[PDB]
């Protein structure tokens, strides 16, 4: 937003095989980018 | 100044719509302003940015 690029990061111990958990969990805002990059797609890393 | 002429602060003179607040573009890529698409490095209608 404007330039700021946010992480919302959250370690959650789970116990589950392969179904997405059941509950609720708040996130906090970790870090604030300031850098203001053009960004129009992404990629991971495996 | 300089009594020759400072060439060294460029500003852009074509952009093909108005910007957002604190964005910066760096491509200087040759502006299409003609009707028609344009490519290669100059033309009618193809200015240096």
């Amino acid at each position: 937003i404007d330039g700021y690029f946010k992480i919302y990061s959250k370690h959650t111990p789970i116990n589950l095989v392969r179904g997405l958990p059941q509950g609720f969990s708040a996130l906090e805002p970790l870090v604030d980018l300031p850098i203001g990059i053009n960004i129009t797609r992404f990629q991971t890393l495996l | 100044s300089k009594v020759g002429g400072n060439h060294n602060y460029l500003y852009r003179l074509f952009r093909k719509s108005n910007l957002k607040p604190f964005e910066r573009d760096i491509s200087t890529e040759i502006y299409q302003a003609g009707s028609t698409p344009c490519n290669g490095v100059k033309g009618f209608n193809c200015y240096f940015p």
